[PDB]
Order: structure tokens, then sequence, then C-alpha cells
């Protein structure tokens, strides 16, 4: 009973899943064959949600894997737990976006769309009752996001009262990937505003900063940040798979953050995060947790949350804790950022505790904020774009696909007109 | 899966192509035989059991220049049908390249071409290498770009050309050759790269410690280069950068597609101990007018794009620092319209080194191409050198006598004058 | 069960035939003393206790040629019953084979191929090897021919001509033979193939890469290609191609029944090693003009219907998409009322390799007999020939001697100019 499908899109989104995926099957206790060695009963009573049950006891991921070329495939099955995965559920193309949006949404990701759209179907009749899909992708380049985003408009179509989610990876400008990211990312949001429930947005230049300082490694990879963002899917979805003193799903947590049709874009956040040093000498109660939790430096979006309210707040604590040390300590957060809450709602708070820990770890606390500080990262985002469409640069690859340039300025005002609704009510 | 067709054009063309095979071999472990004792699947088409021929096409139109290959070390790598050959040479012209000569040799390549093009399945690009001042390198070349838009079209094209330079040039009527050739590159060919011997010869002698150069140093040096360029489709990083990817990072506007090169760090075996390679200090090289591939001044130029490709020990924690630096110094400075500017490509393969080299073995490694305002002002001196020849009709009458019209002079001559222009209003 | 028999008729037929036989010969593992250390039972009838006879009949005006086999490595293979004799030579004269000389020869073969086709049971259909310009191959096999359909009439024909060519022929009355003995042809033969030495010679010259070819190296060519017909009768492949099936495949109407052949891959010992033979390139080999057996333009053709037959590692799967492909492709085109135009052959043994052959060793190997358009432009320059070698009664007085009337002429040129326009009508 209500089981949710995974899709994957992108070079990023694809390499987060397959830590992602390893993560779970490490929680529940699932081995590279698929036969279940765990000692603990309750990870068998909620497996259905992420594994249908295959012939002799080898338990099978409920996901799909979209690519426009085939280089990432290959280190996936080569890697941990790539033999868990169906060979079904593989798709893949042989041409490649080229990081273009243009290329991705309408004339290469539309040809490998009617194979993942005959797929899906067949997910989904699989399963009792699907309650919503989880997708994972990236707006820089054309694969991940031109794709994903023609995918994700045709599911409310067939599923129109299902709930939605999206897991992005938004550009930074320090840290800058590519030269098109103003184009691709102002394109790719357009429809992410409509069609989507919720969204959190991740960007890498606060990785790096958490990385540095907080856990003190000396040499980062991107390894790391897949791990690091994989927990925080973990933490949204784990009073589903496991029970708890109070339980809140994804459909509530959406009821609960989400005041506005238009304004659903949220901020992820994660703790404890501890050094091998800050191991031994930090005090873990809950306390602890709550303070650094709310910390600027300790998001991970890339920019200053105490320039204006946060309109909701919501969090997700694991392992057993007493409620009156809880529910007191957001009170005590609140009353001290009286100037950092919206006033107009009282009572921002949202609280949810699940029974069973992540393996290692005592505690843990999954941040899901929503701001109007994420002006900051559109508005850069806006400005770049301004600078780059002013003298019609990089347009040819675009106009090539047989776009306009009045359908840039459709998209550029509705993103404009977005970022205002968040400035409505600063 | 992925496939690219690689085509060799006049006597530069050869010689270039050979080290780049030499260096393809030493990669991926194989011997002259062809036969190894995946990821070479690209250049390298499996044949039968234990065979390893390349994607390649040598054309030329003396006999010369292919029968050094076909006596040498490797005469078991290629066989006949590769290895196309001519009877007249082109003798430093355009104009028997073209319209004479370049009748007869271009349909049995085509053929040829379509044979080895239709074998593979996963077309990325073609890429051709030639010279603008040779004779067969700008006659044939302009006749075999303008063919290979008829078949494939929309199918991406590279090409790495030896510029002319102003003082060290080895033959009379290059500049003529020059100007012709660039009627058909901006039409047809999607991104040129240019490099100049000069430059080379500079480099060769001041980092490299060696100076007494021939083409060998340069070939090789140039191999690194184009292996830099096709390093991330043959091995998996943790970022990767295809062609197309490239093409459309790098090249903004229709009018403009060429970026020049450079390649660091290059140093001696001796100097590899004492100089400790640090991430930002190979950066810093990219960006420094000595060690740039064409004749040109930085300090004048504007970087519009330029994409970064490591290969070796690299991580993106320090790179992101290193991009930042450049961000913050003035010395480098770009266009107001361009923000973020950079592209930057991860390989975990450590670049290679060839048996008896110059080169030093070394952990990491660069290469930047850059679209820049610092090669506009490259071809006004060249259009200069071109008038004045021109001016009194000098070196026209054998021209004219291999069918070339007077009008032919006026057409090439005028566009390059309205290109010269195109960057100035692009960087106002 | 199933049995066919050969006839060679000229000096042609004779030379080709020597060749076949020792093709056979290798095959089966049988040494020229007829004594083997099933699937032979067809060409060879066992004497007694090893001794393998093949079936055949050779047919001679003059003793040289004849009596080159009987003093050969082959005069253990043959008895002088199989092996007919004449006196006076057809002298490169159709009069000469047909009315005079022809009397009195035919008369003692057809008794012995009578003796011959009574003593096998399973009578598939004859096979009959010569010359459109030769003498003998031209007066006799009009005759024999003639006399074929009186005993036989349904039971299937075939002969394998050599056409003469317009620029390399080595006779001068060439243009008249091949005129008068197509009249017989047209009614008798049920299916005719076609071969010109000149097409073949430049094959020789450029896959092969042997500058000094003779007969030797044609024959053995040939010899394959005949093979290639009979391969589904000896040996049983997943689908099988029968003479009678391939008959009424090809052939559509009455009058047309003139298919040309074509057979790859044919390569060096040494172009074997680095050409990776794949399925879809040998099918683009037998579509290609550079291989026809015939000087003739497929550009300008279209092809009604064309039997591939496939013989060594094949299979369906990837022969279908080979099909699809040329099906898709516009170079080549078919005529408006077939849809669907081939009948596809294959067969699990491997061709084989003679001791010091020119040909390299092969897993696959192809066989197209198209029927088209191509060939009805061939006859229009060999009307045009003839016409003006006759316009002035040029060596007529030979011919006239030999007890030809003036009106057959007439009768010949004007069905052969009928006949031109049939192709025109069918093609419209
Ligand atoms: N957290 C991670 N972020 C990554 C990783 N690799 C890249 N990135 C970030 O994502 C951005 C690039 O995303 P992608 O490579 O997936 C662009 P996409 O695949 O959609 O198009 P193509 O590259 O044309 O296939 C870039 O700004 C990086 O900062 C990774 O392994 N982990
Ligand atoms: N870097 C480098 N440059 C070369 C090499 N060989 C020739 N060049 C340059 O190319 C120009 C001469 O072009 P060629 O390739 O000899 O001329 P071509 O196009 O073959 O025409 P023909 O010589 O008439 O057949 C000169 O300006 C040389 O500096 C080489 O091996 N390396
Ligand atoms: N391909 C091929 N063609 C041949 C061969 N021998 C002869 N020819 C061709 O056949 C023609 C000559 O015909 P012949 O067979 O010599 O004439 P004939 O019918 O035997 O008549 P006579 O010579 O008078 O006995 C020429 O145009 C040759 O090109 C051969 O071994 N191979
Ligand atoms: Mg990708
Ligand atoms: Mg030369
Ligand atoms: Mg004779």
């Amino acid at each position: 009973m209500r089981e949710i499908v995974h899709i994957q899109a992108g070079q990023c989104g694809n390499q987060i899943g397959a830590k992602f995926w390893e993560v779970i099957s490490d929680e529940h206790g699932i081995d590279p064959t698929g036969t279940y060695h765990g000692d603990s009963d309750l990870q068998l009573d909620r497996i259905s949600v992420y594994y249908n049950e295959a012939t002799g006891g080898k338990y099978v991921p409920r996901a799909i894997l979209v690519d426009l070329e085939p280089g990432t495939m290959d280190s996936v099955r080569s890697g941990p737990f790539g033999q868990i995965f169906r060979p079904d559920n593989f798709v893949f193309g042989q041409s490649g976006a080229g990081n273009n949006w243009a290329k991705g949404h309408y004339t290469e990701g539309a040809e490998l769309v009617d194979s993942v759209l005959d797929v899906v179907r067949k997910e989904a009749e699989s399963c009792d009752c699907l309650q919503g899909f989880q997708l994972t992708h990236s707006l820089g380049g054309g694969t991940g996001s031109g794709m994903g985003t023609l995918l994700i408009s045709k599911i409310r179509e067939e599923y129109p009262d299902r709930i939605m989610n999206t897991f992005s990876v938004v550009p930074s400008p320090k840290v800058s990937d590519t030269v098109v990211e103003p184009y691709n990312a102002t394109l790719s949001v357009h429809q992410l505003v409509e069609n989507t429930d919720e969204t959190y947005c991740i960007d890498n230049e606060a990785l790096y900063d958490i990385c540095f300082r907080t856990l003190k490694l000396t040499t980062p990879t991107y390894g790391d940040l897949n791990h690091l963002v994989s927990a925080t899917m973990s933490g949204v979805t784990t009073c589903l798979r496991f029970p708890g003193q109070l339980n809140a799903d994804l459909r509530k947590l959406a009821v609960n953050m989400v005041p506005f049709p238009r304004l659903h874009f949220f901020m992820p956040g994660f703790a404890p995060l501890t050094s091998r040093g800050s191991q031994q000498y930090r005090a873990l109660t809950v306390p602890e947790l709550t303070q650094q939790v709310f910390d600027a430096k300790n998001m991970m979006a890339a920019c200053d949350p105490r320039h204006g309210r946060y309109l909701t707040v919501a969090a997700v604590f694991r392992g057993r804790m007493s409620m009156k040390e809880v529910d007191e300590q957001m009170l005590n957060v609140q009353n001290k950022n009286s100037s950092y809450f919206v006033e107009w709602i009282p009572n921002n708070v949202k609280t949810a505790v699940c029974d069973i820990p992540p393996r290692g770890l005592k505690m843990a606390v999954t941040f899901i904020g929503n701001s109007t500080a994420i002006q900051e990262l559109f508005k850069r985002i806006s400005e770049q774009f301004t600078a780059m469409f002013r003298r019609k640069a990089f347009l040819h690859w675009y106009t090539g696909e047989g776009m306009d340039e009045m359908e840039f300025t459709e998209a550029e005002s509705n993103m404009n007109d977005l970022v205002s609704e968040y400035q409505q009510y600063q | 899966m992925r496939e690219c067709i690689s085509i060799h054009v006049g006597q530069a063309g050869v010689q270039i192509g050979n080290a780049c095979w030499e260096l393809y071999c030493l990669e991926h472990g194989i011997q002259p035989d062809g036969q190894m004792p995946d990821s070479f699947n690209t250049f390298f088409s499996e044949t039968g059991a234990g065979k390893h021929v390349p994607r390649a096409v040598f054309v030329d139109l003396e006999p010369t220049v292919i029968d050094e290959v076909r006596t040498g070390t490797y005469r078991q790598l290629f066989h006949p049908e590769q290895l196309i050959t001519g009877k007249e040479d082109a003798a430093n012209n355009y104009a028997r390249g073209h319209y004479t000569i370049g009748k007869e040799i271009i349909d049995l390549v085509l053929d040829r071409i379509r044979k080895l093009a239709d074998q593979c399945t996963g077309l990325q690009g073609f890429l051709v290498f030639h010279s603008f001042g040779g004779g067969t390198g700008s006659g044939f070349t302009s006749l075999l770009m303008e063919r290979l838009s008829v078949d494939y079209g929309k199918k991406s094209k590279l090409e790495f050309s030896i510029y002319p330079a102003p003082q060290v040039s080895t033959a009379v009527v290059e500049p003529y050759n020059s100007i012709l050739t660039t009627h058909t590159t901006l039409e047809h060919s999607d991104c040129a790269f240019m490099v100049d011997n000069e430059a080379i010869y500079d480099i060769c002698r001041r980092n490299l410690d060696i100076e007494r150069p021939t083409y060998t140093n340069l070939n090789r040096l140039i191999s690194q280069i184009v292996s830099s360029i096709t390093a991330s489709l043959r091995f998996d990083g943790a970022l990767n950068v295809d062609l197309t990817e490239f093409q459309t990072n790098l090249v903004p506007y229709p009018r403009i597609h060429f970026p020049l090169a450079t390649y660091a760090p290059v140093i001696s075996a001796e100097k590899a101990y004492h100089e400790q390679l640090s991430v930002a200090e190979i950066t810093n090289a990219c960006f420094e007018p000595a060690n740039q591939m064409v004749k040109c001044d930085p300090r004048h130029g504007k970087y519009m794009a330029c994409c970064l490709l490591y290969r070796g020990d690299v991580v993106p924690k320090d790179v992101n620092a290193a991009i930042a630096t450049i961000k913050t110094k003035r010395s480098i400075q770009f266009v107001d319209w361009c923000p973020t500017g950079f592209k930057v490509g991860i390989n975990y393969q450590p670049p290679t080194v060839v048996p008896g080299g110059d080169l030093a073995k070394v952990q990491r490694a660069v290469c930047m191409l850059s679209n820049t305002t610092a090669i506009a002002e490259a071809w006004a001196r060249l259009d200069h050198k071109f008038d004045l020849m021109y001016a009194k009709r000098a070196f026209v009458h054998w021209y004219v006598g291999e069918g070339m019209e007077e009008g032919e002079f006026s057409e090439a001559r005028e566009d390059m004058a309205a290109l010269e222009k195109d960057y100035e209003e692009v960087g106002v």
C-alpha cells in the first residue's frame, strides 16, 4: 500500500540516484543480489513502497533511468548495487542534447519519452495504489532539464490527482559549469511553476562550504556531495517507510508548507553534520540539533536566509525523542527570531518524529523551509539572462530548433512574475 | 557506441596525423601490428579478431609523403584503400587544388568516406587537418568542405589549421592562399582551431630547453592538444565535455567560430623535479601571453568564452577556487554581456608520454580553447600583406592560368574586410 | 537424387569449364585420379567403386583446345567418348558453325547427351558455356539450342555467355556474330547470364591489385560465380534456392530473360586482414557500379528483380536489415509495379579457395543476378556498330559463301531493334 516509483534524469541526477538507492538499501538491509539479510523486522513492514517483492525473495527497485547518451549508464552497472536494478527499466538514446534545452525539450527528448511513457504505465499498474512520483535531474544543462520537464507535464494529463516531487540542482554564480546556464534555467523553470507541487532547490556552492568548514574534509569529491544530497531524500520519506509517534507523509507536508498556488519552492537542510574531530566533543541533544539547523551557513541553498522571513517551516526528526524537549525548542527559536518569521501566519512550525534512526547515528534532522530569500537565487539568474539576451548571444543554437525570440520573453515574464510573488508578501 | 571520422589533407595534415596516430596507439596499448596484447572503439574498429584499423583518410596529390607511411613502421596499421594518392601536385596554389586537379580525387575519396562513415553507428563529428598556406590544404579542403555539407550538414565538423606567420613563413604566395580558403570556412566549417608555427617555436625554445627543434617536436605537441579535445569521449571522468556540448558552449554567433588553443604544462624532464606543478599555476599558464598557440596579444583581447579541459589528478574543490581567482583578476577581462564565461571539463586518465619524448611525464595537464578579440587583429596585417601583393597584380597570371576568374579575388578580400569589423561590433 | 548436365561449346567454353571442374574437385575433396580418399552426386557419378566422372560434354571444331585437357593433369578425369573433336574450325564465323560444319558433329553429340541424360534420374536443367563473339560458340550453340527444344522443351536451360565489349574486343567480325546468335536465344533459352571481359579486367586491376591478369584469373573468378548458382543444390542451408525457383523469381516476361551477375567480396590476401568484411558492406558491393560484370550503368537502370545468394557465416536477422536499408536508399530504385523485388538464399558451406589463388580466403560471399533496364542500353551501341559494318556490305561475301541468305541479316537486325523498345515499354 502507498507506493512511489522513482524517476531519474541527467548526468548528475542519475549519479545521485545511484547513491540514494544504495543508501536506501542499506537502511532496509538489501544486498547486491537482492536477498534480504536484515535482523530488525520493521524493515521488511513497509518494504513495498520502494521495492517490488519479486520471485525467490529478491527485491527490485521501482525506478526509471533516462538519458540522451549511453555514457553514464556504464558506471552505474559496474558500481555497488548496480545488479539490483532491473534491465528492462534502463532507457537511453544515442544522440545527446549538447547542453541545450531547445534540443532537449522538443526534438531529441520527444523521441525518447514515448518509451518511458509506456514503461511508467506498467510500473503504475504493478503497485496497488501509487501516491506520487519522485523525480531527480538538473536545470543547468539540456539533457536532465529538457527531458524531465517534457515528461513531468504529460504525467499531469494521465495522473492529475497525484503528488509531484522534483529534486533539482540550480546554477551558482561562482561555480559556473556551463556558459548558457541563464538561458536553460530561464526556460526550464517556466514549466516547473504550474506543473509541480513541491521542489527542492539545491546548489553546489553551499555544499562546498558545508564540506570545507563543518566536515573538515581535506579532499572533497562529487561522491561526498551525492551522499549528502541523498540523505535529504531519505529524510523526507522516512515516515512512510517506518512507524513513529507522530507520522508525517508527503501529502501532509505539501499541505502544510505550500500556502499559495505559485509559491512552493523549498530549501533543504540536514543535521547533525560532524567531522572526525567534532564527533567526540559535540553533545548530540535536541537543543544542539535545533540551533545548528537554523544557521544561515548550514543551508544547502547558497543565499542569505536572514534577508527575509520564513513563510512556513517544517522538520522531520528521527530516533526516540521526548516531545516536550522537541516541541519547545522550535517555539524558543520562534520567540528569539521574531523578525525572521511572517507575522500574519502565526505558528509557522511543523514537526514529525520517527522511531527508527539512520546505520550509526543516534538522531537526525531534515530541514525543509519556505522563505522570501529565494529572490536572491533567481534575481541573479534573471540579471544574467538580461545581460545575455540583450545582444542575442548564443541564440542560433536555440533558434535552430524553431524557437522565436518572443518565446524567450514569454517565459522570462512568467519568471519575473514568480519572483515578484515573494516580494509581494515580504 | 560513439564514433568520429578523421580526415587528413595535404602534406601538413599527413605529417601531423602520423604523430597523433602514434600517440593514440600508445594510449590504448597497441603495437604497430594492430593486435592488442571498450574505450578505444571510437578511433579503432576491431576487424574479425585482433586487428585495429583507424578511422582515417589521408589525401595527397604527391606520392612522397603518403609512401613515407607505407614503407615505415606503421605499414601494418593502414591498407592502400585508406591511403589515396594523386599524380600532379597542388604546387603551393589554391587554384590548382580546387578547380583543375580537385575533380578527380575527391570523387574517389567521397565513396571511401561513405564506406567508413556508414560502418560506424554513432557519428559525433569530423576532424580535418590541413594548412591555410598550403596548396592541397587550401584548394582541396575548400572543395571537400563544400561537398560534406550536401551529405551531412548538421553533423559536426572541426579543423586544426596551421595559420601563417607575419615574420617566420616558409612560402611567398601564402597570403593569397589564406584569403581564398577562408571564404568556404565561414559558411561550412562549424569551428576551426588555429595554430602558428612561430608561436610554437618560441615555446619549444624557452620552456623545453631544446634550441634545435624540427617539425617532429611540433607535431608531438599538437597531438597532445588534439588528444585533450577527444579525451572526454574515450575516458569516463567525473564530468564530461562532448563535441556538440563544446560547440554549444564556446561558439556564440554564426560569423565568429575561430577560437585559439593553448597547452600547459610543457617542460623538460629535469625541470619537472624542481617545479611543483600546482593547479592554480597551470591555470595561470593557459592565460599567459607567452604560452599562446597563435601570434596574438591577450592584453588587447577580451575573452567571450573559453573551455578548460583537465586530465589527470584533479577534483572540483580547488578548480572552483582557480576559476574565481581568474575572474577576480583585471588583467584578464571579459565582454560585458557574458557574466559567466567558462566551461570546465575533468578526466581521471593521465596524459601519456611518447618513448624518447621532449615533454616530461606529468600528473596534471590543461587545454583552454578561447574565443576572443585577440585573434581579430591577426588578420588586419594579413590583409595588408595580401593587398600589397595584389596591388601590382603580383603572382596573378599563374592563378589565372588554372581557371581562376579575376572577380574571385575581389569577392574574398571584401568579405574578409567585412568580417574584421564584426569582431569590433561584437566587442563594443 | 537431383542432377544437372553441363555443356561446353567452343574454345571459350572449354577454357572456362576446366577451372570450374577444378573448383568442383577441390570442393568435394577429389584428386585428379577420380577416387575420393552424398552432396557430390549432382555433378559426379560414382562408377563401380571410386571413380567420379563429371556430367560434361566438350564440343570443339579444332583439336588444340580439347587435346590441352587430354595431355594435362586432368587426363584421368575424362575419357574420349566425353571429349568430341572436329576437323575444320568455325574460323570466327556464325555461318560456318551452323549450316556447313554443324550438321556432322551435333549428331554425334546428341546421342552422347542422351546416354548421359538418361543415366541420371533427377534432371534439374542444362548449363551451356560459350561466347556470342566466337565462331563455334555462336553457330553451333544456336543449332544445339534449337535441337534441345525437340527432345526436352520444358526442362530448364541456362547459359553463361561472354558478351562483347565496345572498347576492348579481340576480333573484328564480332558485331555480326552477336546479332545472329541472339535470334535463337530469345525463343529457346530460358535465361542467359552475360559477362564482359573489360568489366572483369577493371575489377582484377582495382581490387585484386594484380596489374598483369590473363584468362586464367578471369576463369577462376567466373567459376566462383557459377558455383554460387549451384551451391544451393549441393549443400543444405537453412533456406534454399533451386534453379526452377530462381527462374520463377527473376524472370517476369517472355521476351526479357537477360539478368546480369555480380560477385563480392573479391580482394587480396593482405587486404583481408585490414578490411572487416561485414554483411551490409558486402550487400552494398553488389549494388556498386564498379563491381558489375557487364559494361553498364546502374544509375540509369532500374532493377525489376534481383536474387541474392549468400554462402558461409550468415543468418537471417541482419540480412533483413540489409534488405531494408537498400529499399530505403533512393540511388538504388525499382519499377513501380514491383513493390517486393528480392529473392534471398542462404548456405552454411563456406566458399572454397584454389591452391595459389588470387582471391583471399573469406567467411562470407554474395552473388546477385539482377534483371534490369541497365543492360537494355548495352545493345543500342552494338546495333550501331553492326549497322555501320553492314551499311557498306563489309565482310558479307564470306558469310554468303558459307550458305547464308541475305534476308537473314535483315531478320536478325529488325528483331533486335524491336526488342530494344520492349525494355522501354516495360519501364514506362
Ligand atoms: N551533486 C553533484 N552535482 C554535480 C555532479 N556532476 C555535476 N554536477 C553539477 O551539475 C551541473 C551539471 O549538470 P549535468 O552534467 O547533469 C547537465 P546535463 O546532464 O542535464 O546535460 P548534458 O551535460 O548535456 O548531458 C554542474 O553545474 C555541476 O555543478 C555530481 O556528481 N554531483
Ligand atoms: N607545424 C607544422 N607545420 C607544417 C608541417 N609541414 C608543413 N607545415 C606548414 O605548412 C605549410 C606548407 O604546406 P604543405 O602542407 O607543405 O602544402 P600542401 O598543402 O601539402 O601542398 P603541396 O606541398 O603543394 O602538396 C608551411 O607554411 C609549413 O610551415 C609540419 O609537419 N608541422
Ligand atoms: N573470359 C574469357 N573470355 C574468353 C576466353 N577465351 C576466349 N574468350 C573470348 O571469346 C572470344 C573468342 O571466342 P573463341 O571461343 O576463341 O571462338 P570459338 O567459338 O572457339 O571459335 P574458334 O576460335 O574458331 O574455334 C573473344 O572475344 C575472347 O575475349 C577465356 O578463357 N575467358
Ligand atoms: Mg548527460
Ligand atoms: Mg606537398
Ligand atoms: Mg578457337
